Formats: structure tokens, sequence, C-alpha cells
């Protein structure tokens, strides 16, 4: 789904079809470089998504003082310290699942058990 | 006990009150209502202490809700809502992936790239800066020694008037490109709902002015009235004398 | 006169690129200085990765003498520095657009970008931080006959200096012949 | 330090050399390494020209082939004040810098940078090992242009207008097969053949 | 009169909405009195500053940008997103000037150098580390209020505010002298101005001992600041309300409206 | 606010726009040449009482 660029000249590659050999050949519209396509997938709309609750993590989230602290442990390092905080996505239907990030194992883990 | 910062005009104690406004030169986004053809917008106010009031509004508008995924922008003195790949090429970023690197930051995410792919297809036709700058945006004044629109005139617009912060002199188009890319980034975050709608009613995004700025404004404007009267009677002294 | 093209022998030259703080950049852009005198010393490692500047005592210690080199860009491509001297002295082609091509010589390729930073442990260093924080009917009838012989539409204002006479006398004399 | 290094504390420019110099800095905007002494069909002329109809402007090889074949004021005004050095800079960069080969196969269009042209200084080694200090004046950035048979503003406006709900993906390929607005190298090759 | 000197007034229009700023917002804390509003068609239009509330008069930013240049950023001219995937953008009054690799050292350095007094303390700074951003504000128009600083670490142990009994004893001695000032406490860094914009990097304590050690009424461990006194969120006439917790809020509203219409004495001359 | 506006921003608002010149060389050809008659007016330091 990614947007490849011509290695000779960093420009947006477009799909165009072979006339007789029946293959998608990503030809550059700037220069004459051409490349066959790995998959017949071209375009993808994705009208439904549920993604974005997790990321935005820096390696020193716990360096900020404002995050609360708890005593549930990381289930890799067993250290009782932690940093917990809710979803990083905000829709009007995002969940009350929580995200728990530790400093010792430096790992993200949740509290869902379904 | 009369600690009081007032003024004494005509035998009357007289005080001025603070005025407020939104802070200028700071990013906001709005979510306009569904039935309009615009959905997500942005704004920058401006003031540079404060020659000819330096208003210079800006907006970037967004179309459809669907298949009308396009991003046009408006600038003075352009009456047409200009698509933005034209602006990137005109400011001097030709290769397409570098416009994409100006806009987004993590190449691994892709939702912005499908957001921008119809806009690149809008910008598929014009492949040169002065050809992009050749788009008219007439709005006055009359053409000088031109052909249709002077590229010198368009570059004079982009230097002198647009974005009256980071520079207005001659040579910082890459700072302009980065600033616009950050603006497009935050607009796309508001459109894709990873980040939320901003608030107008928060306090720190407002400012409070006082007697300093008020006397500054009125003193500047009456000083300009003064200076135009100084230029008056200098043409009138065709005859004597230097009074 | 001379060749209009560019020199190419000085192209093959590695160039190191330095940024500089402002007080330093003022003393190192002195044209009253810069005659060939040696003003600092350098110390690299065998593996590199730490280069310090040993500034000589020409500065008189208002600034430090201990400085470090911050090689931000160790490998540099396509960066070329040139020089310029003014010259010794469908198919419409314009060979003269009043372009003034010069005796220009490409004289170096940048290979290493670096920077001299004032080593904060120096006592003269951070002193600069408080500095930065602190800061005649018959004859004239023949004469006018010559004047219309000289030019047909002679000016009335130009008639004034050619006469330098009473103008009422001149006006009466002008009306008798022509305009 | 043990002398494992090329110690040469700086010599400097002759001051009498130092008048009439302008020593700028050049950069190309491409990931691949470019060396013009290896690439260009020399002779190479550096000129400061306008760029209006530069695609329609003739190449130097085409010029050489053509040469071989031929052989009341209202008494009141105001100059609102402006900095003389800024005006001189504006009139200097009224035309930008362009270098190209004699063939016109590769051409490069320059532009001006104002962000860091003051603080830079040059450590260029000499043949003996000397390090002359040349204080830089301005830095210029060059990009390639018309390497790929660029299009026309008019028919570009007709594609921009809503004549098609979507323009053809290989419309540029169809125009190139028609042969309209070909490359500068192709035009120079056709002119040399003719 | 001492009420009427500190007044503020916005324009809106004729009718307006209601979630729009006719009613109060949570951002208003420590700055404007939540009781002293006028009544009748303009309630929530005019509003009245806090007691220690102070306004920003601006300071020119070029020593700050040159300082920032000297302590190391990449100026944007050679930025590339691939080779700098995670560095922090730097803003000064909504202007891009830098992207810089190491944010924490730069932030603590700017905070220590404001405390030592080589920067005008009106300047404000925010580390929104969640978005890898940094802000610098130095214009005229901001509102700020004092705070008590806290160092987390302590040789005596847990966590403590820096000011001690000897400093306030010296303040008492200078007051009854009839050479410390508020500024002469500010210069060595014991209080610190914090604007209306910063507080989201800051945890606040209500009382000087609210959780600082580790029937009348009913009442974390990572504080950095405590208020001088919780009573001083009020305004001018709101001070005069005796026991202002011990009533209902619209009574405070009519009291602040009423107190402007009181006679008595106004001056002595 | 008052003390700040009295101390600064007034010399700034003068020196921002104090320049005004009308230099009349000849305003036509010759007049031989005439001289570049620099009618120059500008404001320097300001004063308060
Ligand atoms: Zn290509
Ligand atoms: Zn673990």
């Amino acid at each position: 789904t990614t947007f490849r660029f011509c290695r000779d000249c960093n420009n947006m590659l477009y799909p165009r079809e072979d006339k007789e050999n029946n293959r998608l050949l990503f030809e550059c519209r700037t220069c004459s470089y051409v490349e066959e396509a790995g998959s017949p997938l071209v375009y993808r709309h994705e009208l439904i998504t549920n993604i974005g609750e997790t990321a935005g993590v820096v390696q020193d989230i716990g360096s900020d003082p404002t995050l609360p602290r708890s005593d549930r442990e990381c289930p890799k390092c067993h250290s009782r310290e932690n940093v917990f905080f809710q979803s990083q996505q905000r829709r009007k239907d995002t969940s009350m699942v929580l995200f728990f990030v530790c400093l010792s194992c430096s790992h993200i883990f949740t509290s869902d058990q379904k | 006990f009369d600690m009081g910062g007032y003024f004494i005009i005509n035998g009357s104690e007289k005080v001025l009150i603070a005025q407020e406004r939104s802070a200028g030169n700071i990013v906001q986004v709005f979510k306009k209502a569904a039935p309009s053809p615009i959905s997500h917008v942005a704004e920058i106010r401006s003031a540079l202490e404060k020659g000819s009031r330096f208003i210079s509004t800006l907006q970037v508008k967004l179309y459809g809700r669907s298949s009308a995924r396009t991003i046009k922008a408006t600038l003075p003195y352009i009456k047409q809502d200009i698509p933005i790949v034209i602006i990137f090429r005109a400011l001097g970023i030709i290769p397409d992936g570098e416009i994409l690197e100006h806009i987004c930051y993590d190449v691994n995410d892709w939702q912005m790239l499908e957001m921008l792919k119809p806009c690149v297809e809008d910008g598929f036709v014009i492949q040169d800066r002065e050809t992009a700058l050749d788009f008219i945006g007439r709005r006055g004044t009359a053409l000088g020694i031109k052909k249709e629109k002077r590229i010198q005139y368009a570059k004079d617009i982009l230097q002198k008037e647009f974005l009256p912060h980071i520079t207005q002199l001659e040579g910082f188009e890459s700072r302009k490109a980065f600033f616009l890319g950050y603006m497009i980034n935050r607009l796309l975050l508001c459109a894709l709902d990873r980040k939320d709608q901003d608030d107008r009613d928060h306090f720190g995004k407002k400012r409070l002015d006082l007697a300093g700025p008020l006397l500054a404004q009125l003193f500047k404007t009456l000083f300009k009235k003064l200076t135009k009267d100084i230029f008056r009677y200098m043409q009138r002294t065709v005859e004597e004398a230097h009074d | 006169e001379e060749s209009l093209d560019l020199d190419l022998e000085r192209s093959n030259r590695q160039v190191w690129l330095v940024r500089l703080p402002m007080f330093l950049a003022e003393k190192w852009r002195d044209r009253n200085n810069l005659h060939g005198q040696e003003l600092g010393k350098i110390r690299i490692n065998k593996d590199g990765s730490k280069i310090t500047l040993l500034l000589n005592e020409n500065d008189n210690d208002s600034i430090p003498h201990e400085y470090d080199l911050e090689l931000t860009k160790k490998v540099v491509e396509n960066e070329y520095v040139f020089t310029e001297q003014n010259l010794k002295k469908r198919d419409r082609y314009i060979p003269y657009v009043k372009t003034i091509p010069k005796k220009t010589a490409i004289v170096g390729t940048v290979c290493h970008e670096c920077q001299v930073m004032p080593s904060m442990n120096d006592p003269n260093y951070h002193k600069i931080v408080e500095q930065r924080r602190n800061i005649p009917k018959k004859e004239i009838l023949d004469y006018l006959f010559k004047l219309f012989d000289e030019y047909d539409y002679w000016s009335l204002k130009g008639l004034k200096e050619r006469t330098r006479q009473p103008e009422a006398h001149l006006k009466e004399c002008l009306d008798k012949v022509a305009t | 330090d043990p002398n494992e290094y090329n110690e040469f504390p700086l010599r400097a420019i002759p001051k009498e050399d130092l008048e009439n110099m302008r020593t700028h800095l050049l950069k190309f905007q491409s990931k691949k390494k470019i060396n013009p002494v290896t690439d260009f069909h020399l002779p190479v002329r550096l000129h400061r020209k306008d760029t209006r109809n530069l695609q329609f402007q003739l190449t130097r090889a085409e010029i050489v082939q053509r040469q071989k074949e031929i052989s009341l004021r209202r008494k009141t005004r105001q100059l609102k004040v402006l900095d003389e050095n800024a005006k001189k800079l504006r009139f200097e960069e009224f035309y930008p810098w362009v270098m190209e080969d004699f063939d016109g196969y590769n051409t490069w269009v320059g532009s001006y940078e104002a962000g860091n042209s003051d603080s830079y200084v040059l450590l260029s080694v000499e043949d003996d090992g000397s390090f002359t200090m040349i204080p830089a004046d301005k830095v210029y950035k060059f990009t390639a242009r018309n390497k790929y048979a660029t299009l026309t503003i008019d028919e570009a406006e007709k594609r921009m207008d809503k004549k098609s709900g979507e323009v053809p993906r290989w419309l540029m390929k169809h125009l190139d097969n028609i042969g309209t607005t070909t490359t500068r190298y192709d035009r120079t090759r056709r002119k040399l053949k003719a | 009169t001492l009420s009427h000197l500190r007044r503020t007034n916005t324009p809106i229009g004729r009718d307006g909405k209601l979630a729009k700023p006719r009613q109060l917002h949570n951002t208003h804390w420590g700055l404007v009195c939540p009781a002293e509003t006028p009544e009748g068609q303009a309630c929530g239009l005019v509003k009245n500053l806090s007691l220690m509330s102070c306004i920003s008069v601006g300071t020119d930013p070029m020593p700050i940008i040159t300082f920032l240049s000297e302590w190391g950023m990449e100026p944007l001219e050679d930025y590339v997103p691939h080779q700098s995937p995670d560095a922090t953008r730097v803003f000064v009054n909504g202007v891009w000037h830098g992207v810089h690799r190491n944010p924490a050292r730069l932030m603590e350095t700017l905070r220590t150098l404001r405390r030592k007094g080589d920067i005008n303390p009106e300047v404000s700074m925010i580390r929104d580390i969640r978005e890898k951003e940094l802000k610098i504000f130095t214009d005229a128009g901001r509102v700020y209020r004092p705070l008590f600083i806290v160092e987390d670490d302590e040789s005596l142990g847990h966590k403590e505010l820096k000011v001690r009994k000897g400093h306030i004893a010296k303040l008492m001695a200078t007051e009854y002298q009839d050479e410390y000032t508020w500024s002469s406490l500010l210069n060595e860094g014991l209080v610190e101005y914090i604007d209306a914009e910063e507080e989201e990097s800051i945890l606040i304590a209500m009382q000087p001992e609210d959780l600082e050690p580790a029937a009348k009424r009913i009442r974390a461990t990572t504080f950095t600041h405590c208020e001088i006194h919780p009573s001083m969120i009020l305004g001018v006439a709101a001070s005069i309300i005796p026991f202002p917790d011990h009533n209902q809020s619209p009574r405070n509203t009519y009291q602040s409206a009423m107190g402007k219409q009181a006679m008595g004495v106004f001056l002595t001359n | 606010s008052f003390n700040q506006f009295v101390d600064y921003t007034l010399q700034d608002i003068i020196c921002e726009d104090s320049t005004l010149i009308l230099e009349q060389l000849a305003q036509h050809t010759t007049e031989s040449d005439n001289i570049s008659r620099k009618y120059e007016i500008s404001f320097g330091k300001i004063y308060v009482t």
C-alpha cells in the first residue's frame, strides 16, 4: 500500500498496465524507470478503523512527573513500579482499557482479559 | 491612599479597561458543520507591532466528508482557492516524495499518504515553480510590464506579504515550507481524529492588552496621519520657502 | 578578453565547514586581521570522534582557549565551493542578456561539517553567557526675418532671449508678419 | 600530541587578492552523487539569466549550429525608503544562476539561500597542506530542470479545469508519443541532425 | 475603586452561544475571580483578575534565540525526517526556529537559568513531551501568578519545598525594619512565575503539608509546586465575604454586585 | 504597562518610520544637470517633559 519512489529520481510512482504481458509496471512519470508490482493491490479505502490508542510513546515517558503511579507489576520483569495511563486515541466511543508502561522491562501491557 | 493609575482629562478621573482577543500567530483548528462543503479548517492571525494593522488572515480549507478528498488553500491577494501541491512546487520543492517528507514525519504510517494521494493527483499536472506561480490571483492592482502575470510579482507577494512572522524579507522559503507542512500535519490530525478538536474558550490562547498596546495603536495611526501631512506641503512648496 | 569558462584543477579539494558563535565570528571576520598568522592549534584522535581546538593566547583570554570541534556532518556529498573574478578588460538566440559571466573557479568540495563550541568548563567560558544575557524697429524686422529663416515654428519663449527687448514692442512686431 | 596528523595552523588569503571576490557555495538536490567534471559535455558556461521560456530558449550547441549555417512627469513622487544593500541583493537575484553543458543534455537551475551564509568559514587544504581562511559570503542551491520534457502552462490549465473528472494516468506518455514539448537533449539532437 | 482598577472586558456580539465563553471554564483558575461577575445581560463578559495576578509586558526574543543557537540545535535548513525521526521541534511565539536532539537537558538548563535570574521571569516554557514539542512565549499579554518551588530530591529525605524558616525570618525582620524584597527573594530562585499556559507540565499541592509527609471537615507523591495560600484565588470584593465557603455561590455573586454600591469613605482628601 | 510604553517602544516607533526624503536631481533631463537636491527630513532622539 506504500508509495514507492523512483530510485533515480524521488518522485511519486504511478501504476500503469502492460499492454500485452499483463503485468502492473510502476513506470516513473518523470524518468523512464519502470518496475513490476509485487501484488495486484493498488488502491485501498478502509472506511472503518479503530486504531490509535497506543502509540506516541517516548523512551522516557516516566521522566515526566505528572503521570500517576501504581503498584501492579510488569509481567516480564516483576518489578512493582509502573506508569499507567489511558488511551491515546480520543473518539466518542473509545474504551476505558488502560495501558501500563514500566521502566525496568520498558514494556507496554494492558489489563484486558476477554 | 490614592494608588490609582488613571488619567485626568477636563477635570474628571478617567480609567481604561483591558481588552482581550485570541492570541495571534498560533495554530487553531475548527470543525465546521456537516451541510457546508467544508469540514475541517485552520487559521493564523497576525500582528508585527503594528504597521498598517498587519491583519493578514490565512486559512486552509478541506473538501467533502467520500471521493472529494482535496485540500485547497487561500492567500491574499488570490481570489481562487489554490490547491497546495502548486504552493509546494512554487516555493521550490519539485520532487514529490520530498513534499511528502515535508508533510508527514513517520514514513511507516500510511493513512496520511492515502489522504494526500488525490491531492498529488491534483498536482500531477504542474511540474515547475514559475509555471505554478503563473496562476493568476488577480484581485488588483493593474498589471505592469507583464505577459499574463509576472513571476516577479508573485514572488514579491510570497516574500513581502504572506505569513508576516518567520520572515518577510527575501529568502526563507524553506522555513515557509516547513511551517505550512506543520499546519497541514495538524489539520490532518484533526481530520483523522487521532487528535481532538481544539478549544476556543481556553484562557492561555487568549491575551490581555492594556494602555501600552492601546496608546501604541492610536499613536501609530495618528503618527501616520501626521507623516502624510508632512508629505503634504512638501509638494506644495514649488515656490518659496523652507518654513 | 580572457577565457569565459571556469577553472577545474582546484575542484579536487576537500573542504571543512565550520559554524561559529557570534563574538568569535566577529573576531574571525576581521579584515584588519587575517594576513597569514597562526592563531590556534588542533588535536585529533587516531580514530577521530573527538577533536579539540587549542586556541593560542592571541585572544588575551577574554574568550576561552579550550574549545571542542563538533563534527556534525562527517561525510558530505555534492557540496561545492567556488570563487569569482570579474573579467580582465523558434531558434532566436540572445547571446547577450547582459549576463556578466566571471572568471569563476570551482575551488573545493566540502567533506566535513563541524563547529567550534566554547568548552563550558573554561573560566572564560560562561562569562560569555553573562555577556550574552546582559546584551529699434527696422533692424529687428530683419533679425526676425532671419529667425523664421532659421526655424519655422520658433517658440515665443525662445523669441524672448533672441530679442531681449521690450516685449510689447516685440508683440506688435510679431503681429505684422506671422505667428 | 604525537604527530599522527597533518598539523598546519592556518595561513590566510592575500588581502590584495581579497578585493573583487565573491566565493559562494553550491549544492545539488539529488541523492545520487554528481560530479560535473565527469558528467557534463564541456564547455560549460555559467550565466545569470532570466528563465522565461527556458525550455523554448535555444541551447548553445543549437546557437553554434545556427551560426555555422549563417556563416510628461507630474513633478511629484516618493521613493519610500528601502535598504540599499537589500535592493542590490534583490537586483542581483533578479536573475538566478544557471550552469549547463554545451549540449544542453543536463541543465541546472540555481536558487539563493539566506539562512546561514554568515557563520561559515572554509578550511580548504592546499597542495603543501596549507589551510587558507576564506570567509563565505552566500550559499546557493541548484536543482535540475527540463530533464524530462516539461509541459506547457496552457494545456496544463486545460487539464486542471474540469474537462475530465480524472485526467489520464499515461497522458504525459501519450503527449511524449505525440512528440509535443520534447526534452532539451532530444531537441538539441534533432537540431544537430538537421 | 480598588475593584474597578482591575477590570477586563471582551466583545462578543448580540446573542451568541452558551458553551462559548459566556459561562466560566476550568482554565480560569488562579487568574480571575469565580464570583465577582456583574449581573444583567453581561454576566460572564466582564471579569475580574486575581489578587496576585500579573500581566506580561513582553521582552524581545533575540538573546533567547542566539542562546538557543549556541547550546545546539539543528537549524531547519538541513533537517531531514529520516535521519532525525524523533527529535523535538522548538517554537518561540509560534515560530519554528529549531529542532533539537536532547530535550531534557535543554529544558532543565532553561529552568535553572531563569531561576538564577539571567532571563526576565515573564518568559514561559512548556514541554509537551507527549507530542515531542517545546514552546517559548515572551510576548505581552500573558497572565501569571506566583508559586512555591519544590526540589524532589532531599538529603533530609523524601521531597521538600526549598524555602525555609530562616528566609521568612529575614523577611519578617525586613518588614519590621520600617533588605529583602519580593524581587530579592526572586533573584536566588525560591518563587517562580508560571503563566496561564504551563500548568499541564506541573502537579500542584493545595496545602504546604497536604501529602508532604509520606470532627472538623474532610480533606500523589510527585509534586513540584504548592500555592502560597488557597484563599488567594479570589478578587477584591470577594475578600470581604466572611467565610466564603460557608454559603452558596449566587449569594457571593449578589454580594460582589452589591459591594460596589456601598457608601462609607472613599478617600481622605 | 505605562512605564514600559514611556521607556521604550516610542523611540522604536519613531525610528521605524522616521525617514522621509525628496531628492530632486532634475525631474526632467537638463537643467544641466541639475544637482541631486536632497530635501531630507528625519527624526532622531525624542524627549519628554
Ligand atoms: Zn524516475
Ligand atoms: Zn517486566
